[PDB]
């Protein structure tokens, strides 16, 4: 049809400004996991020893101390995110319609898709032995992620899972920019004060990413069906994932949150 | 309110991020 | 192509609730969770009436209804209130009202159904064919532990997606979008689902409360 | 245990 078109010219802008937002791409990371870079350094932690060879090799960069380790890496994985938030405000903002809404339901599309988002992209960095860091200078493995001490041996499991079965759709970066998108303009986020046109913002991503993966994965069926229920799955992670959280702040001593994600997880389910 | 409950969120969304 | 026809799910869904549930002229958990037990039956029955379920090893049958019948409720009667004013009405032919659902320190949850589902169903004039393919794939769910042959399971999956797919392109051609939108409901099922098991597990937990129980 | 009587019926 005449729409066609100017849907392939919204993959193609979404795309462009993905590549934009987000320094590590899924085919770098892939390059990398595979070992076809020749820039290709990553630094291997699979146990304490190599984390202690390799942790200062691994942004904001300073050195609170006495920390135990499960904590410091807990700690890690939450500046990350705040690193990830600010790429994806960014990408956010880069979608046609986006900036015009209400800036009070921006900010609603953004605390409750971040974490969606980080761990669709999380993926990305993810085989089923472990998982890059600090933009593929590192790689840490699952094994190692699972030896650390109740409850953070667990937190990674459920994302290690997920990532096995979504990478089995073999996504591309230009596939994932549009879903990501998708995931952003979500009109059941709790408490949006205007619906309509944000469902209208999706609705047109949605017939975007349709047609991508039938001409990207002509030979992929029901694609784009199996896509979208991943995020049903996407939506547990992060759910579970804050009912965690929920007890360590009961159990932990005293691990605070960064602001930025303080101001997140305030107030989400 | 929610805008104030998300001060961050909020610059980032108006202004972007700083240096 | 109707390696799963869209006729058979909506007969399956015609299988059950009838008009004489006037009323028989509050404590809404037990409300509530006395229509769930009376419903659960009628699932089964609901079950062996979609394409190809019965035809799968029986320990499958069980563990797909065991794992889903959770969803597979509250899609049915959250669908079911399309038309009511802040509440929900149930197969025993009573409403929940949001007041009595506060009252009884469901408030929060009870407010995700109305705003997340029904809301979302009445805004949309989601349509009992549509309901029940939704309800289907809801059922034939391939990572549930257990299952001998899940690769059926997705196939099956499968299968409805591609029908509930021709169905909105024939049904709604002026809506290309409309197979996206019923799949989009999932995400807050799902989510609302598993609050509702945790309220559940507290329930049967202080003794509040027997199909019901066992599926808990 | 009841489901599976119901389902064999
Ligand atoms: C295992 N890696 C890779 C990143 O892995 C991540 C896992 C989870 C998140 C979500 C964070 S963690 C939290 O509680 N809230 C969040 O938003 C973000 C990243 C790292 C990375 C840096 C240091 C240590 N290890
Ligand atoms: C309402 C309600 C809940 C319902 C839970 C479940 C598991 C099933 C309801 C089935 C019905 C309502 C079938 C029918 O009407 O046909 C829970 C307890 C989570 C919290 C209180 C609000």
């Amino acid at each position: 049809g005449p729409e066609s078109a100017d849907l392939r010219a919204l993959a193609k802008h979404l795309y462009d400004s993905y590549i934009k937002s987000f320094p590590l791409t899924k085919a770098k990371a892939r390059a990398i996991l595979t070992g076809k870079t020749t820039d290709k350094s990553p630094f291997v932690i699979y146990d304490m020893n190599s984390l202690m060879m390799g942790e200062d090799k691994i942004i904001t960069p300073l050195q609170e101390q006495s920390k135990e380790v499960a904590i410091r890496i807990f700690q890690g994985c939450q500046f990350r995110s705040v690193e990830a938030v600010q790429e994806i405000t960014e990408y956010a903002k880069s979608i046609p319609g986006f900036v015009n809404l209400d800036l009070n339901d921006q900010v609603t599309l953004l605390k409750y898709g971040v974490h969606e988002i980080i761990y669709t992209m999380l993926a990305s960095l993810m085989n089923k032995d472990g998982v890059l860091i600090s933009e593929g200078q590192g790689f840490m493995t699952r094994e190692f992620l699972k030896s650390l001490r109740k409850p953070f041996g667990d937190f990674m499991e459920p994302k290690f899972e997920f990532a096995v079965k979504f990478n089995a759709l073999e996504l591309d970066d230009s596939d994932l920019a549009i879903f990501i998108a998708v995931i952003i303009l979500s009109g059941d986020r709790p408490g949006l004060l205007n619906v309509k046109p944000i469902e209208d913002i999706q609705d047109n991503l949605l017939q975007a990413l349709e047609l991508q993966l039938k001409l990207n994965h002509p030979e992929s069926s029901q694609l784009f069906a199996k896509l979208l229920q991943k995020m049903t799955d996407l939506r547990q992670i992060v759910t579970e994932h804050v009912q965690l959280l929920q007890v360590i702040k009961k159990t932990e001593t005293d691990m605070s949150l960064h602001p930025l994600l303080q101001e997140i997880y305030k107030d989400l389910y | 309110s929610l805008t104030e409950r998300h001060k961050i969120l909020h610059r980032l969304l108006q202004e972007g991020s700083p240096s | 192509n109707e390696d799963m026809p869209v006729e058979r799910i909506l007969e399956a869904e015609l299988a059950v609730e009838p008009k004489t549930e006037t009323y028989v002229e509050n404590d809404p958990v037990t409300n509530i969770c006395q229509a769930a037990d009376k419903q659960l039956f009628t699932l089964v029955e609901w079950a062996k009436r979609i394409p190809h379920f019965s035809e799968l090893p029986l320990d499958d049958q069980v563990i797909l209804l065991r794992a889903g019948w959770n969803e597979l409720l509250i899609a049915s009667f959250s669908h079911r209130s399309i038309a009511v004013k802040d509440g929900i009405l149930l197969a025993t032919g009573l409403h929940v009202h949001r007041n009595s659902a506060h009252s009884a320190g469901v408030g929060a949850i009870f407010d995700r159904v109305l705003t997340e589902l029904v809301s979302k169903m009445r805004d949309m004039q989601m349509d009992k064919t549509e309901l029940g393919c939704l309800r289907a794939i809801v059922l034939f769910n391939p990572d549930s532990k257990g299952l001998s042959n899940p690769a059926e399971v997705e196939a099956l999956r499968e299968k409805v997606y591609a029908s509930l797919e021709a169905y909105c392109k024939h049904k709604y051609p002026e809506q290309p979008g409309r197979f996206a939108k019923l799949l989009l409901r999932l995400p807050a099922l799902r989510f609302i689902g598993l609050k509702c098991l945790e309220h559940l597990f507290f329930f049967k937990l202080i003794g509040d409360t027997t199909f019901l129980m066992e599926m808990l």
